[PDB]
């Protein structure tokens, strides 16, 4: 399927504790850009970002993985090997609120 | 609580024929509910305008629904002995513990062919010009078409990280001899190609 399909999986809280994951699957991509979509961004990627019922963003793990920064359409991309499994975390130290918080993630693909 | 979500395009590029009144690009809807669309035309460089109208701009898509863009030419000096690459892009936005959602943008070569442009690129593929030293392989490209190469090889070895090779242009990534196809008009390979050296 060359079309694309996205993915994103549920899994005082663990340092970096994993909280989704974001699967892209296209049988002719060869890589893809993510960002966090937010009112409150923390970074020139969004690959680190605040959401309101928290820290959360890209783990170290999938952040070594990015192929390159792009600027795509007056924007900043981190782009991944298409068909991968990124981990989005709970940032930075142990974090401490009973709610349901809203994760927003914004996917491109160019086709080859 | 696993968010799903995708958009299909009905190709996988859209070559644009000078002489021509314009071009379609087929768009459905894989979701049971409603979508909103954005499409746009970008030039090569992903970021700049280009001189292309996409029709209808902004349109909802049912559940399932499949429809049909419009894409349309409307000025600007693109050259005359070469094409010119730009993309149109699909943007599709699902309606409103974790609350998860998603938003993609598909985007598909959108390849500009002058008149005077004749024959295919891969009619003239076989005129790709190699040249290895070191770790270093360069392709060059004599022709006035955009090369979009897949399945290369050298010495059997896969070579993946080749960008497409504009026309009239070379390019260059970090032994033996090569092979490769190019993505022809209608998204698939053509038959392999063969270097020696």
């Amino acid at each position: 399927p060359q079309d694309l399909t996205v993915s994103l999986i549920p899994v005082k809280n663990a340092p970096s504790a994993k909280i989704a994951k974001l699967v892209v699957n296209s049988t002719t991509l060869k890589e893809f850009g993510v960002r966090g979509i937010s009112n409150n961004v923390v970074d020139s990627t969004g690959t680190a970002w605040r959401v309101a019922g928290i820290g959360v963003g890209l783990s170290s793990d999938s952040l070594r993985r990015s192929d390159s920064t792009e600027k795509w359409n007056g924007v900043n991309w981190m782009t991944f090997n298409s068909n991968d499994t990124l981990d989005i975390v709970l940032t930075g130290p142990a974090q401490n609120t009973a709610d349901t918080y809203p994760i927003t993630l914004d996917v491109v693909g160019y086709q080859p | 609580a696993t968010k799903l979500f995708s958009v299909k395009l009905g190709a996988t590029r859209v070559i644009y024929h000078a002489g021509t009144a314009g071009a379609t690009l087929s768009v459905s809807n894989p979701q049971n509910y409603p979508i909103l669309v954005q499409s746009s035309v970008k030039a090569a460089d992903k970021s700049s305008p280009a001189p292309f109208l996409v029709m209808p701009p902004l349109f909802r898509l049912e559940a399932n629904q499949q429809s049909q863009l419009r894409i349309v030419r409307t000025g600007g000096d693109m050259p005359t002995d070469r094409e010119t690459l730009q993309w149109v892009c699909i943007k599709a936005v699902p309606p409103e513990t974790l609350d998860l959602n998603l938003s993609i943008n598909a985007c598909d070569k959108l390849i500009f062919r002058p008149d005077a442009v004749k024959g295919t690129p891969e009619d003239v593929a076989g005129n790709l010009r190699w040249v290895e030293t070191g770790n270093k392989l360069k392709v060059e490209n004599p022709t006035p078409f955009y090369m979009n190469l897949a399945s290369v090889t050298v010495g059997g070895k896969p070579i993946t990280g080749l960008e497409y090779v504009p026309p009239f242009a070379d390019k260059t990534l970090n032994h033996g001899d090569i092979e490769w196809r190019v993505i022809t008009d209608f998204g698939g390979e053509s038959h392999p190609f063969h270097y020696v050296l």
